């Protein structure tokens, strides 16, 4: 018997199948690029998927059910939090110097000048600002889901997270439309490049963050979160955060400034 | 601090009548980790502290302990061993020297 | 619960010195061996 | 080139390979001092059986042991500098010539008056001909005039390559869809060799450079017959 | 009973061996690999194939030694095993992310194993510059599957750096500040900062590299205004904080070494070796393009790059001269663990100072891409880092197996390693200054001198690899149980026992607050 | 007429713009010229400079793509 | 006398130069003979004899000053072992230049060599100081 | 309404935790123990559920250095270092 | 909805010795047993194609 | 009482050190390893063109 | 800034509740409306070969391998020119 | 540190055998590929 | 009887004594490869262009037959 407040998890397998189905991706992807062929890629991604549902399904077993979560266990999760999303603006920042690299300097290929001839910029007036303002407003929505949950109303806490993700689920249809309305492609050169591949990534992280706020959703509907403890919440709100600002800077920068 | 200053701390130090063991090994122990082999007073009241607690073996254990404190200055030992001939015949403290304790 | 102590705390076995050098050998063999078969691999593809 | 047994940088061919046979020689100074002196304290530390093992106080030593360093640092940079702004100047070049690396081998084109041009191939060690330098040799050399400012330009058709020449202290990376730039200007005749500085594939080792050295009017007369 | 223990562990301890067992096997791998190089420049003429094979051979042994011997070992092996023990922990803040941190190598170790196997393998160097690495010079898997490789080390690595800043910051005694935790545990959270920061700016340049190869984008391609330079930039800005990475965890272990065998309760200058790390941290970001002198930058960025490199010798000697201040005074223990100590001082010194020739733009221009690099960096990591995991390596070999080893077959095995390295690395000089390139299968004739010598060197250096499993078997073989540790007073870590039970400070420590 | 001299608005290792630009001018050059019946002569230093510093594959695939439409320079 | 594995949160013996005074003593369990000594060494110790005083020493300490700091022969066994196996290394370099290596290129042929360093001459190849410097291009041999 | 509170839902040790809180108590040592003045008959009152426990001892305030050792069930012990005092004072939680 | 945490909380209390992963009941053990599979399967799977792919075609 | 390297001490040292040499000169010296030393003082200069 | 607006006296759930409805909410709307106005399709431009565009160094894993994900014929010339 | 004897003492014997069995499992396989390079090279 | 000997400082005095002994060594060695390497390099260079003849070291070359574009 212990006589601190951590936690000393159970022996698990989901650290091995989550490295296994990393394996399976990445071999799959090479698979699917090199040798025709999209089973391997199948097989990881559904291992990935039951992975990551059972891995959490545990810290919910853990800490709602069996109350591990002390607030020192607590803080630690936070401090993992905040550093998971630092490294994710790392990541983005990458690809933010790739723009500005590109189109400063544009080379004799593209007519060196920005944007690149014979490409035609989205306006920034249009579903851009529209995808703005979708964007801005989750996240006064979901600072009135928090202030609910804190006050403990379940039943406004339930309905602003509600349109949290509606207004996030909105943004993605907008953009996939937008990707498909656009006149240029990913292999449109730099120009191409860059737009897909940030915006993209960032899509990809919007539908993320909402499936975390979906989980949010369900937990709260089953009464999981205390008007006090709630780090699956916070956690989700931060990562929305984080996703709401990365869009700002693609915004002035790409669709923008960029134009 | 000067050094008289100094001397005369660890000579008081060793002179409290009611020294225990631990305060007998936690003063000598400290006391070889400054960079100057101890001088004979403060040596003295060391060793005589060792007889108020009955402990011959600790007594050579210090005498041991200068010696090696000086490292190559082979002067040193020999000097406060001297210095200590009265001391040592009081109390009938035998050298290592003395007792074979310095043949390896 | 598990075993705890001197060659206990491992996922390899001590009890016998020999069997342990098979074992090691194979291990740290194992990983030297590989590259220069896989420079013999290249080499006889063409 | 270098010869057998080398120990230092080939012989300047330029001032300013001068210039760095100098500035290196007061590095190495400074090197040798600071790791001679390490290697020495260190065994001034461990050849005593004297002893202090108390706490010691750093707030005073660590004031040296800054403000020296330091010191050498800017006594490193300042000429560091100096010959880092020199190879800079504006110079005024009599001559441009561009190189194009491929897999593998430099082509040259010399396009100020006529059209010139023409691929430099690595001669093949079973094709040299006696006291001739393993892949070193090329088939088509690069004749520059002596004692003149050229503009070196240097690029790529394929993928990365490095145009160098350690006799004048040149390496300038050879990027495809890019047009960098170099002064080149020997203070003797003679031949140069440099070979490929960055990993190209099957033949990065095989596809040298080599440099001709002559008067004004022994290149004139070649450039001519070379069209 | 073995599959819960060893494929599913939550115990820091255990993941720490399952790091050690990983590194030294990669060890093994990596030292293969290097023989491969030196048996091919060992007498003029081609030995193995053309440049292709050869620099194959070349990217692996940078890889393995790298991302699965160095990093592994010293902060999978090392930092999981010592770093609760040394605040008092029980366990680490995320156990279960910790395997996987673990889990993810295998898989990632096989991807590089098959990029060699497939095609020509990956012959691009372990940089992997376009357009080289592009879909035309390296058309096939094989550098896909290098970039995959790097993606799984480092989604590893990214996990295990959030995992250790959150136990070190998280996790100690209620009345231990940061400034009370030993320098091993700092040097840890900085190189898990650096990590953090670092890697995922590499992960976005391989993923740049990964769409321009499969997806038609032209980050790298001129062809469509891409920049092949800002491949080396994204890799670079990731890559010199990586050198830094494999050198503190270092300097930490260095650190317990040089205090305990110089019967010294305490390093000198403490606070003064807590702002050196993370001096050297800092700069280390903002020095990439020292990478690319070469590469035609504008005068005035090469003036800001020489000048910003070179002032990290200043934390770096406030280092050296620390641990010298260490020995001072001391009561030194003539152990294996410290010769490797006494050897890294110097040898990381001399690796460091060469370092700083580089630093010099102007001389770099000559001594780039050729072997003077490949000496200065073999000093400070195969003398450097690789000395400091020697050292610290037999020095706790103790505490986790409870066995010892022979003193004097560690002392036989430092010094043909000593011999070995020197021998191997020295000449290297003379072959950079006098224009050897890198990444070379053949050289000109008057390089056959060193290059003989140097592969010698090579050959004594795998005399002293073998040698090391040999000593590390007859330990297990003879099994000599520990007693007692001197110092326990000032080394956590060790009051535990040997080897310490599965789980340790299930009460923590008292420590008062005063 | 030696070689292209010293440009100061182009001092550094890179020289591509210096090239691309007098490309573009002896273009746009010769184009106002015969526009406006007038000398392609005038426009001959900067063929001179061009040609001196362009690589001949650059140019090469410059010309035939002026011909083909698909310059995406503006002239 | 006598340590065990599982004592290991318990105070120890230990033999250091700048630790004289150990937290334990060597001896603790006292056989009759032994608790006598114990008793007499309350008393003067001018009437214990030189051997009862040497054996109070040893229930106190396990090794002397002396003895502790004593030098070793380990050195013989480390360099001799390492230069038999930097030994066993020129075996395997042997054994490479036998069965691995091939014969060098044929511009290390001795009239190659004479060759080639006579246009090295002719060329002029480090002139300042390296090569031909060395050079007497007037008496027509090496530099004496 | 309708979001419970933590006095309703809190389980395992965060409930624990945050009862022995309100009663003012630390069973789980989430604070740092207040020191005494460590003399003889003053010395530093070691909670422990077992016969050892090992205290970490910041001799004086800022040392970087912390002195550790296990303390026994018994005559209290000393700091190696500074000589302050401790006892253990086993049991229950 | 009712608050059903308190039966859940019971469930998973149970003193029975099982890991968190199995405690819900029969259903983890299905789940658990379909990724390892898919997992080990898939693994087997890829060292197969790495084969393939190891020789030219 | 005499340990290892009491009784063994010197020959290990004085085998090893024979044996090293003894090898390390037959490798350097009869095996046909081409050093390529300086032509300075050991080539006559021969006529090439 | 200060915005434009006021309470600050204590922000909660009624405030945040406020802006969803009384800003955020109505900017979309206003966003919606601007844009399903502003939208309808605005003509392709011509067809011209560049080099620097339709980029093909490697056919696509998907398709015919030369069909860009989100491939719309309306808009998207194929680097041979637009669809039938 | 201090430690007890050995509890299976490895005596020289023993030692030379580890050793042997350690080298040869390093030079064996690589001496075996590296002797038939030149049957690999042109096959 | 023996005198007093010194009995503080011995390591300090020791340091003090052998960090002066290194400076020294240091100056020394200065001296010396600024005057065996350093010019000695200067001396070299200087001394060999000071009358070099350029046309006439290159009429060698010539005559020896090492170039392509003079014969
Ligand atoms: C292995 C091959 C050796 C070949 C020797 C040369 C042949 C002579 C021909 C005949 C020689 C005479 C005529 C030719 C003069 C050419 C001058 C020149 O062009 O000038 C430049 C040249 C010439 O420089 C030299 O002048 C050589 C200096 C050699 C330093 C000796 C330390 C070696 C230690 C022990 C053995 C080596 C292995 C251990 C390495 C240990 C790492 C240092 O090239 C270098 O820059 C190489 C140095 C790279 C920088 C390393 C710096 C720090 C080193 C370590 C400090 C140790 C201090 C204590 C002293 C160290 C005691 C331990
Ligand atoms: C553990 C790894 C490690 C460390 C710690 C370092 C440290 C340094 N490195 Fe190095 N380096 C590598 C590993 C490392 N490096 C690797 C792999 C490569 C090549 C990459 C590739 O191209 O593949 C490399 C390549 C590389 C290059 C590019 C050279 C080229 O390609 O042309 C450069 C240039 O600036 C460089 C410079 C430096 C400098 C200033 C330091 C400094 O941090 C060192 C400072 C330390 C000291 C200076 C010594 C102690 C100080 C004193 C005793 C005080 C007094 C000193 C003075 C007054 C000077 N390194
Ligand atoms: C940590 C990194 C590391 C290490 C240790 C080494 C070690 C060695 N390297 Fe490495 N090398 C690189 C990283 C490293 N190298 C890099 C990054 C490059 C550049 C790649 C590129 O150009 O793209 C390179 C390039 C390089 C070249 C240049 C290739 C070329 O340009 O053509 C050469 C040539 O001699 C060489 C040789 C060696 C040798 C002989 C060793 C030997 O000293 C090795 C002897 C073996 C060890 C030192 C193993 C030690 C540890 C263990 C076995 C673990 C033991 C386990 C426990 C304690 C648990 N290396
Ligand atoms: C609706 C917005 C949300 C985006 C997500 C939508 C689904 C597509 C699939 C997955 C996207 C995931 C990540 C981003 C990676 C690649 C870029 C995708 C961005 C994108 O979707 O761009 C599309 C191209 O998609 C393409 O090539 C598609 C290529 C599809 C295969 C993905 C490639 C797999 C490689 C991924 C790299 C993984 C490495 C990350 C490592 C993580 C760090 C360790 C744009 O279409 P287009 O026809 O060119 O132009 C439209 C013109 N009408
Ligand atoms: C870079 C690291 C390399 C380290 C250097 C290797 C050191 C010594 C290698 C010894 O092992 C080998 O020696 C052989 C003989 O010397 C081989 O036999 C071959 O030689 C024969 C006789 O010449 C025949 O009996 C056999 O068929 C056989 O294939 C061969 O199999 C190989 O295992
Ligand atoms: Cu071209 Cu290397
Ligand atoms: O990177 O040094
Ligand atoms: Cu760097
Ligand atoms: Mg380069
Ligand atoms: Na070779
Ligand atoms: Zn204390």
């Amino acid at each position: 018997h212990q006589t601190h407040a951590y936690h000393m998890v159970n022996p698990s397998p989901w650290p091995l199948t989550g490295a296994l189905s990393a394996l399976l991706m990445t071999s799959g992807l090479t698979m699917w690029f090199h040798f025709n062929s999209m089973t391997l890629l199948m097989i990881g991604l559904t291992t990935n998927m039951l992975t990551m549902y059972q891995w959490w399904r545990d810290v919910i077993r853990e800490s709602t059910f069996q109350g591990h979560h002390t607030p020192a266990v607590q803080k630690g999760l936070r401090y993992g939090m905040i550093l998971f999303i630092i490294s994710e603006v790392l990541f983005f920042t990458g690809f933010f110097w790739a723009f500005y690299h590109s189109s400063l300097a544009p080379t004799p290929e593209l007519g060196g000048c920005w944007p690149p001839t014979g490409i035609h910029p989205l306006n920034p007036l249009e579903v851009p600002l529209l995808n703005t303002s979708v964007l801005l407003a989750s996240g006064v929505s979901i600072t009135w889901a928090h202030h609910s949950l804190m006050e403990g109303d379940r039943k406004h806490m339930l309905q602003a997270l509600f349109i949290t993700i509606t207004l996030g689920v909105y943004f993605t249809l907008l953009q996939a439309s937008e990707y498909y309305e656009a006149p240029f492609t990913i292999s449109d050169g730099v120009y191409g490049s860059t737009f897909f591949v940030a915006t993209g990534f960032h899509g990809l992280h919007v539908i993320i963050g909402s499936t975390f706020l979906i989980v949010c959703f369900f937990r709260q509907l089953k009464f999981h979160f205390t008007s006090n403890h709630h780090f699956g919440f916070e956690a989700a709100a931060w990562y929305w955060h984080f996703v709401d600002v990365v869009w700002l800077f693609l915004y002035v920068s790409i669709y923008w400034w960029g134009s | 601090e000067t050094d008289e200053e100094f001397d005369a701390r660890w000579v008081t130090y060793f002179n409290k009548p009611d020294i225990d063991a631990w305060e007998l090994r936690k003063g000598m122990n400290t006391l070889v980790g400054y960079d100057l082999v101890p001088e004979p007073k403060i040596i003295d009241a060391a060793l005589r502290a060792c007889r108020r607690l009955n402990d011959f073996a600790s007594a050579v254990r210090i005498l041991e302990v200068v010696k090696d404190k000086a490292g190559p200055h082979k002067e040193i030992y020999p000097y406060v061993i001297q210095e200590l001939r009265p001391t040592l015949n009081e109390l009938g403290i035998s050298t290592p020297e003395e007792l074979g304790l310095d043949k390896v | 619960h598990y075993e705890e102590g001197p060659g206990k705390n491992i996922p390899f076995s001590v009890e016998n010195k020999w069997r342990l050098l098979a074992m090691m050998t194979l291990f740290f063999g194992s990983g030297f061996a590989a590259p220069f078969f896989i420079v013999r691999h290249q080499l006889l593809k063409k | 080139m270098a010869y057998p047994m080398q120990l230092g940088f080939q012989d300047a061919t330029s001032p300013i390979m001068e210039e760095l046979l100098h500035f290196h020689d007061h590095t190495l100074m400074i090197v040798f001092l600071i790791s001679s002196l390490v290697l020495y304290i260190i065994s001034l530390m461990l050849t005593t059986k004297l002893t202090h093992t108390s706490t010691m106080d750093a707030q005073e030593v660590e004031t040296i042991w800054t403000i020296l360093p330091a010191i050498i640092l800017i006594l490193i940079a300042l000429p560091s500098l100096r010959i880092l702004y020199m190879m800079d100047e504006i110079n005024n070049p009599s001559l441009t010539v561009k190189t194009m690396g491929h897999q593998w081998y430099w082509s040259y084109e010399y396009t100020d008056y006529e059209d010139l041009s023409f691929d430099s191939y690595m001669i093949p060690t079973s094709e040299l001909k006696p006291g001739e330098l393993r892949l070193l040799e090329v088939d088509n050399r690069v004749v520059l005039p002596m004692e003149m400012t050229i503009r070196m330009l240097v690029s790529s058709e394929d993928v990365l390559h490095s145009w160098a020449v350690p006799s004048l202290g040149l390496k300038t990376d050879a990027i495809p869809g890019r047009l960098n730039q170099t002064t080149l200007m020997s203070s003797r005749p003679g031949l140069y060799y440099g070979q490929c500085s960055e990993i190209c594939g099957s033949n990065h080792s095989f596809m040298p450079i080599v440099l001709e050295l002559v008067p004004l009017k022994y290149f004139e007369k070649w450039s001519a017959s070379m069209l | 009973m073995f599959i819960n223990r060893w494929l599913f562990s939550t115990n820091h301890k255990d993941i720490g061996t399952l790091y050690l067992l990983f590194g030294a096997w990669a060890g093994m791998v990596g030292t293969a690999l290097s023989l491969l190089i030196r048996a091919e420049l060992g007498q003029p003429g081609t030995l193995l194939g053309d440049d292709q094979i050869y620099n194959v051979v070349v990217t692996a042994h940078a890889f393995v030694m790298i991302f699965f011997m160095v990093m592994p070992i010293m902060i999978g092996g090392f930092g999981n095993w010592l770093v609760p023990l040394m605040i008092g922990a029980p366990d680490m803040a995320f156990p279960r992310m910790n395997n996987m941190s673990f889990w993810l190598l295998p898989p990632s170790f096989l991807l590089l194993l098959a990029s060699s196997m497939v095609e020509a393998g990956a012959g691009t160097g372990w940089t992997v510059y376009p357009p080289l690495a592009g879909n035309l010079a390296h058309a096939g898997a094989s550098v896909d599957l290098t970039i995959f490789s790097l993606h799984l080390a480092g989604v590893s690595s990214i996990l295990g750096a959030i995992n250790f800043i959150t136990t070190i910051i998280n996790m100690k005694p209620p009345a231990m500040s940061q400034y009370q935790t030993p320098l091993f545990v700092w040097s840890v959270m900085i190189t898990a900062v650096l990590l953090l920061l670092s890697l995922p700016v590499l992960a976005a340049g391989i993923t740049m590299l990964l769409t321009d190869r499969n997806l038609n984008t032209t980050f790298f391609d001129p062809a469509g205004g891409g920049d092949p330079i800002l491949y080396q930039h994204l890799f670079w800005f990731f890559g010199h904080p990586e050198v830094y990475i494999l050198i503190l965890p270092g300097f930490g272990m260095i650190s317990h070494i040089v205090t305990y065998y110089s019967g010294k309760k305490e390093p000198f200058g403490y606070m003064g070796m807590v702002w050196a790390m993370m001096s050297i941290g800092f700069l280390g970001f903002i020095v990439w393009a020292h990478h690319m002198f070469t590469v035609g930058m504008d005068v005035d960025t090469r003036a800001y790059f020489t000048s910003a490199t070179m002032i990290i010798a200043i934390p770096t000697g406030v280092k050296v001269f620390s641990w010298l201040a260490t020995l001072h005074g001391g009561n030194i223990k003539w152990s294996p663990a410290m010769m490797w100590a006494l050897g890294f001082i110097f040898l990381f010194t001399v690796g460091g100072l060469t370092g700083i020739v580089l630093a010099n733009s102007s001389l770099d221009i000559v001594l780039h891409d050729t072997y003077y690099v490949v000496a200065h960096f073999h000093y400070v990591l195969s003398m450097g880092a690789v000395f400091a995991i020697m050292g610290g390596f037999v020095h706790w070999f103790p505490l986790f197996s409870g066995y010892t080893l022979n003193d004097t077959w560690a002392k036989i095995h430092f010094a043909i390693m000593f011999v070995g390295v020197n021998m191997t690395f020295f000449p290297q000089h003379f072959l950079g200054l006098s224009g050897m390139p890198r990444r070379y299968s053949d050289y000109p004739d008057a390089y056959t001198m060193w290059n003989t010598i140097s592969s010698m060197g090579s050959f004594i250096s795998l005399t002293a690899v073998m040698l090391m499993v040999f000593i590390i078997w007859e330990a297990f073989a003879s099994k000599r149980e520990v007693l007692t540790v001197d110092l326990t007073t000032t080394n956590l870590e060790w009051l535990n026992g040997c080897p310490p039970p599965y789980h340790t400070f299930e009460e923590p420590t008292y420590v008062n607050l005063k | 007429y030696q070689t292209a001299p010293f440009d100061s608005r182009f001092p550094n290792q890179n020289q591509t713009r210096n090239c691309w630009q007098n490309y573009l001018d002896f273009h746009r050059c010769e184009k106002a010229m015969t526009a406006k019946g007038g000398d392609v002569s005038v426009c001959e230093w900067y063929r001179r400079v061009y040609k001196s510093l362009c690589p001949i594959s650059w140019v090469s695939t410059w010309d035939d793509r002026r011909a083909e439409g698909t310059f995406p320079g503006k002239i | 006398s006598v340590v065990k594995s599982e004592d290991y949160a318990l105070p120890s013996y230990v033999d250091r130069r700048d630790y004289p005074l150990p937290d334990v003593a060597h001896v603790k369990n006292l056989s009759a003979s032994q608790k006598a000594l114990k008793e007499k060494e309350k008393a003067s110790w001018s009437s214990l004899s030189i051997d009862e005083k040497v054996e109070l020493y040893r229930l106190k300490f396990k090794e002397s000053f002396a003895e502790m700091n004593r030098s070793t022969n380990e050195w013989k066994t480390v360099v001799g072992a390492a230069m038999f196996f930097i030994g066993f290394t020129a075996l395997l370099l042997i054994w490479e230049k036998h069965y691995v290596y091939g014969p060098i290129p044929h511009t290390f042929e001795e009239e190659w060599v004479a060759k080639q360093t006579k246009r090295m001459l002719d060329m002029k190849v480090a002139p300042i100081q390296g090569f031909s410097a060395k050079w007497d291009y007037d008496k027509n041999e090496w530099k004496k | 309404g309708g979001v419970p509170t933590d006095e309703e839902q809190a389980t395992g040790l965060e409930r624990e935790v945050m009862l022995a809180a309100r009663k003012g108590q630390d069973p789980y040592n989430i604070l740092a123990p207040k020191a005494t003045s460590g003399t003889k008959e003053d010395p530093n009152l070691v909670p422990s559920i077992t016969n050892k426990r090992i205290v970490g001892c910041i001799c004086e305030e800022d040392n970087s250095t912390v002195i550790w050792f296990w303390l026994h069930k018994g005559e209290a012990q000393r700091c190696p270092s500074c000589g302050t005092h401790y006892k253990l004072v086993p049991h229950q939680l | 909805f009712e608050n059903r945490v308190a039966e859940k909380q019971k469930l998973f209390q149970e003193d029975n010795g099982l890991p968190v992963h199995l405690k819900g009941g029969a259903t983890d053990n299905i789940l658990y047993r379909v990724t390892m599979t898919l997992c080990l399967g898939g693994t087997l799977y890829s060292l197969y194609c790495l084969g393939w792919a190891s020789f030219p075609h | 009482a005499p340990d290892f390297h009491d009784k063994y001490g010197n020959a290990v040292l004085a085998s090893g050190a024979t044996f090293c040499v003894a090898v390390w000169v037959y490798m350097a010296t009869q095996i046909g390893i081409e050093w390529n030393p300086s032509p300075v003082g050991r080539v006559t200069p021969k006529e090439w063109r | 800034a200060s915005a434009a607006k006021g309470d600050h006296g204590g922000t909660g759930a009624r405030t945040w509740r406020f802006l969803t409805f009384g800003l955020a909410l109505p900017s979309v709307a206003l966003c919606t409306l601007n844009s399903w106005l502003h939208s309808g399709h605005r003509e392709r431009p011509a067809f011209i070969p560049y080099h620097h565009l339709r980029i093909r160094t490697k056919p696509f894993s998907w398709g015919d391998g030369n069909h860009t994900f989100f491939h719309n014929p309306r808009v998207n010339p194929l680097p041979t020119g637009y669809e039938k | 540190i201090t430690a007890k004897p050995a509890k299976t003492p490895t005596s020289p014997k023993e030692q030379a055998i580890g050793l042997s069995v350690t080298f040869l499992s390093f030079l064996l396989p690589a001496g075996w590929v590296l002797y038939h390079l030149d049957n690999y090279k042109k096959s | 009887a023996l005198a007093k000997p010194q009995m503080r400082g011995l390591l300090a005095r020791r340091l003090r004594f052998h960090i002066v002994g290194a400076f020294m060594v240091s100056l020394g060695f200065a001296t010396f490869y600024k005057f065996a390497v350093a010019e000695k390099r200067k001396k070299a260079y200087a001394d060999f262009y000071r009358n070099y003849d350029s046309m006439k070291d290159f009429e060698e070359m010539r005559k020896a037959g090492i170039f392509q574009s003079a014969k």
